């Protein structure tokens, strides 16, 4: 009851994929064969992993996941990697020739030849589910996969799954970490195509991400590894009130209710605290009040933005750890006197709090350090559109040479394609002034 | 009997009262069935005329 | 005279099981239901609210849209108490959604409570009404138990409804969408219901931090004040004595006007337990009509008190109770209307809650209650004018239009409060 399928498409989403799974078992105890000793109910149950993992009756709990590539080489990986044994070989989907950067190629020449595949394997997930909840889509931007073939995707999910609610996690490209020319096209083309289909989506930027690992953890050039460690951390904050349970626990749609005020606003900008060396952590206690404190600093947003020449429709922090309601309404106290947080005059002031007791975990071996209590921000803010802006801008840029457009035209794809993606995008910026101005 | 009289003609008043509200429960969720069928109709046409 | 109980959605239940365990202590029933008490004042009326191997059943039906908090119950202290064919649950749950629990999940649901309620009304001698607890901010007991009450009318429109309603605030809020699920309930309350408590969890909370000096409420706390005082207002339909109330002379002779059947109740001593100094009759008196100690969040100076009951409990001086009963109304007449004469009595009952020598609870209907609507009037309308957050509803089916309405009918309430208050 209440299962999440998660699905992961093109090589940042599978990669992250892999991130979250191995940090989602080392906080079950789940070991890599899918073997889960304090489990004792084997071959099923209603736990709160169960949203996450299904059983099989000898003793294996198994992702609720599929993942899929028009190529085969990062799922082949996975495949034979740490964790395989985790994985049904059906779970994992890989065609033989990627979309080439091409959101074009993504949606349709070579994601059209695959699409019916990966709807009969999560049609298999589903139907192993007592009261599904929803989908998890995990994804690029910029990839011609993560653009093109999420967008089919999400599409096929609304016309199969009713409004059954879908969630994303948005890989926004930065120039830092490589990234095609063509992605501010391959962006708003599936921006457009998804904005209907998608309840929530949580954009991670990867110049943010980029930044925390540089600034926080001392990493010269972060690599993948290490922007995808610190994103599955944040995954799990976002995740946990689905998979772990406790009397201050409350619900990921709890928050979603607070968080989306019209069906487009529903672009949440995460925050999250603390991102520490375990040099640093060593003898160094990160308080209640330090750490949310932290959500404030722009320097921890996963999107870059500036709350502060916005303003606020919602407000949560996802808590978890060691943290007690006292400790953290005296820190929101304290906070609400010294920072610029202002809400639109049409929403409530509070922010909306939940606390999981489960402590966080970190992989063995990486640059995270272990804390004893860690908190994500969730905000409503009108300053996300900054992120949209950004890649109107870069689009318009291109769009007004009709540079690399014949490559998405030889695929068979229309400029009117182009101008209505843009169009849309207009609107939705507009759509972010006018929520924010004051009421009459 | 007169006031009995009265008394049935307002109890069949307020029991036609709640028949016009469960009419309308029956129209608030035959429209929202309405609606979610008319997306899913929608969002296949779409995809196959763009296909 | 047999009552049934309705518990509905997660405060509904809470609440709900608080007051069972409360009442099943003061009446001697221990948590496998059999009866070890030491006076027969407790089994004289416990049919009212008991079915009876000699054992006692509290006639009471649990409903929720989700297992959760049902769970939570049948493994409370007194879980093994109720009888499990009077669990009905669903899977899906309500979202905090007033049109989910009151148009498409609640309505799946709605015909098996029906039943229950259908056989424990047949197995009554004489059914007196329905007593339903709930929030108004959520989505089950906000909008499926108004469509229980609906379709209770319906199948027995001569039989009483009374309900205790908690109301939402943003000092103890789970979403923001509350106002709007309250502003649709409170339109089914006006309309559906006899009596209904407002038990405002603005005022339980500002109780809990100013007078009980807890600086971080729980709802376990809040629900400690609700627990007192759903024993208190319930004394005398329990207990038998020199007046035996039920729900329909409650309704008489407290309701002036059919809409305005709106109660704030108030209790004394006001406790988080810890003291043992008993007060005296004047502290009770004083400190039962003393705001600090209503569970609306009302200034009863604002408006005026058209009828009120009282009622004592423990052993002490039935003559000090009137001289201080008649001393608050003869000290403060301005705040009591001059059209309804004698509007203020008292009942007396020998049995005191559980750690207290005596205490005093209070039944109120007062036109100051008008300040609770307006506040949510006011949320509702600062999100509405935007329309922020409708699509929650309108993807379930409901129009805008009936917004609206619900607006218009809780501000025509708040008008109707006034028109009295200037009498
Ligand atoms: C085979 O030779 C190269 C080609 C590219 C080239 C390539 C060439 C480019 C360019 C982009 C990109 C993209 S980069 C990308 N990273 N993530 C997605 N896409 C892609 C990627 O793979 C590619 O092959 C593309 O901008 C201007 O010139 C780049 C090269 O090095 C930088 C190689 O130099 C020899
Ligand atoms: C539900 O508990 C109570 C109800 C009443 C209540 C009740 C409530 C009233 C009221 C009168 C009366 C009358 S009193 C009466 N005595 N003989 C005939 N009628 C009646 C009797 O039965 C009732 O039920 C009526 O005036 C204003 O508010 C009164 C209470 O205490 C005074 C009770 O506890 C506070
Ligand atoms: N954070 C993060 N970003 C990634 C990762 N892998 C790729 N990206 C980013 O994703 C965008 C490119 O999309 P990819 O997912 O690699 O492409 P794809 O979905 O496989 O699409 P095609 O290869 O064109 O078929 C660029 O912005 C990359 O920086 C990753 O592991 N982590
Ligand atoms: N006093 C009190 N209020 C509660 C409790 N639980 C929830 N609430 C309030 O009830 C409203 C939310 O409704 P809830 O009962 O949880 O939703 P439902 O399950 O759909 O009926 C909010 O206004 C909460 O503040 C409780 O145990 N005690
Ligand atoms: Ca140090
Ligand atoms: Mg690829
Ligand atoms: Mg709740
Ligand atoms: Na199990
Ligand atoms: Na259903």
């Amino acid at each position: 009851m209440r299962e999440c399928i998660s699905i992961h498409v093109g090589q940042a989403g599978v990669q992250i994929g892999n991130a979250c799974w191995e940090l989602y078992c080392l906080e079950h105890g789940i070991q890599p064969d899918g073997q889960m000793p304090s489990d004792k109910t084997i071959g099923g149950g209603d736990d709160s992993f169960n949203t996450f993992f299904s059983e099989t009756g000898a003793g294996k709990h198994v992702p609720r996941a599929v993942f899929v590539d028009l190529e085969p080489t990062v799922i082949d990986e996975v495949r034979t990697g740490t964790y395989r044994q985790l994985f049904h070989p059906e779970q994992l989907i890989t065609g033989k020739e990627d979309a080439a950067n091409n959101y074009a190629r993504g949606h349709y020449t070579i994601g059209k030849e695959i699409i019916d595949l990966v709807l009969d394997r999560i049609r298999k997930l589903a139907d192993q589910c007592t009261g599904l909840q929803g989908f998890l889509v995990f994804h690029s931007f910029g990839g011609g996969t993560g653009s093109g073939f999420t967008s089919l995707l999400m599409e096929r999910l609304s016309v199969d799954y009713g409004k059954k609610s879908k969630l994303e996690f948005s890989i926004y490209p930065a120039p830092q970490v490589s990234t095609a020319v063509v992605e501010p096209y391959n962006s708003i083309l599936t921006t457009h195509t998804t904005l209907e289909h998608s309840d929530c989506a949580f954009m991670v930027d990867n110049e943010a991400i980029y930044d925390i690992c540089r600034r926080n953890l001392d990493i010269e050039r972060p690599t993948y590894t290490n922007l995808n460690r610190l994103i599955s951390q944040i995954v799990s904050s976002i995740t946990a009130s689905l998979r772990f349970d406790g009397a201050l626990n409350v619900d990921l749609t709890e928050f979603q209710t607070n968080l989306v005020p019209y069906p487009r606003i529903h672009f949440p900008l995460a925050t999250y605290a603390p991102v520490i060396s375990a040099e640093k952590a060593y003898h160094e206690q990160l308080s209640v009040a330090e750490i949310t404190n932290a959500c404030f600093e722009p320097a921890n947003q996963m999107v870059k933005c500036d709350p502060r020449h916005g303003k606020y429709m919602a407000c949560c922090l996802l808590y978890r750890g060691d943290v007690v309601p006292k400790d953290v309404n005296a820190a929101i106290a304290t906070i609400k006197t010294k920072r610029s947080i202002q809400f639109v005059d049409w929403c409530p002031t509070g922010f909306k709090v939940g606390i999981n007791y489960q402590p966080p975990t970190v992989v063995p071996g990486g640059d995270l350090a272990k804390v004893q209590r860690a908190v994500c921000m969730l905000s409503n803010t009108t300053a996300i559109a900054e992120a949209w802006a950004r890649l109107d801008h870069k689009f318009d840029l291109m769009y007004a040479k009709r540079a690399f457009v014949h490559w998405y035209v030889g695929e068979g794809m229309e400029e009117g394609e182009f101008s209505e993606a843009r169009e849309d995008m207009a609107a939705l910026e507009k759509d972010y002034e006018e929520v924010g101005v004051d009421s009459v | 009997e007169a006031a009995e009289e009265r008394r049935k003609y307002q109890e069949a008043e307020l029991l036609k009262h709640l028949a016009e509200k469960r009419e309308h429960e029956r129209e608030v969720i035959q429209k929202a069935i309405e609606e979610n069928n008319n997306f899913i109709k929608m969002a296949k046409e779409k995809l196959a005329q763009k296909m | 005279r047999e009552i049934v109980h309705i518990q509905a959605g997660q405060c509904g239940n809470q609440i709900g099981a608080k007051f069972w365990e409360v009442i099943s202590d003061e009446h001697g029933i221990d948590p496998t239901g059999s009866y070890h008490g030491d006076s027969d004042l407790q089994l004289e009326r416990i049919n009212v609210y008991y079915n009876e191997g000699n054992k006692y059943v509290p006639r009471a039906i649990l409903v929720d849209l989700e297992p959760g908090t049902m769970d939570s119950v049948r493994s409370g202290p007194f879980g093994q108490i109720f009888r499990p064919d009077n669990f009905v649950f669903g899977q899906s749950g309500a979202g905090n959604n007033w049109a989910k629990g009151h148009y498409t999940e609640g309505a799946e649901l709605v015909d098996s409570v029906l039943d229950v309620v259908r056989k424990e009304s047949e197995s009554c001698d004489c059914l007196q009404g329905f007593q339903l607890t709930h929030s108004l901010g959520g989505g089950t007991g906000s909008g499926m138990g108004t469509l229980l009450i609906s379709k209770i009318r319906e199948e027995y429109p001569d039989r009483i409804m009374n309900t205790f309603s908690v109301m939402p605030s943003p000092k103890v809020s789970d979403t923001v969408v509350e106002p709007y699920n309250a502003t649709l309930s409170v339109h089914q309350l006006v309309e559906n219901t006899d009596e209904t408590y407002c038990i405002d969890n603005e005022a339980l909370y500002d109780i809990c931090f100013r007078t009980l000096k807890l600086t971080t409420p729980t709802y376990g706390d809040l629900n400690h004040l609700v627990s007192a005082t759903m024993s208190g207002v319930t004394t005398c339909l329990r207990f038998p004595g020199q007046l035996n109330a039920d729900l329909r002379k409650l309704a008489v002779n407290m309701v002036p006007f059919p809409r305005l059947h709106f109660f704030m109740p108030g209790f004394a001593p006001l406790t988080s337990s810890q003291q043992y100094r008993a007060l005296t009759v004047p502290e009770l008196t004083q400190q039962m009509f003393d705001s600090k100690n209503m569970m609306a969040a009302c200034d009863p100076r604002h408006g005026r008190y058209l009828t009120v009951a009282a009622i004592f409990r423990g052993r002490m001086s039935m003559k000090e109770v009137d001289e201080q009963m008649l001393n608050v109304q003869n000290k403060n007449s301005s705040y009591f209307v001059e059209w309804i004469p004698n509007n203020v009595k008292t009942a007396v009952c020998d049995i005191p809650p559980r750690g207290l020598k005596m205490s005093a609870t209070f039944i109120g209907n007062s036109t100051a209650i008008q300040e609770l609507f307006k506040r949510i009037s006011e949320q509702f309308t600062a999100m509405f004018r935007r329309k922020a957050f409708l699509h929650w509803y309108t993807g379930e089916g409901m129009d805008e239009m009936e917004f609206t309405e619900a607006e218009s009918n809780m501000n025509d309430l708040v008008s109707e409060y006034q028109q009295y208050q200037d009498a």
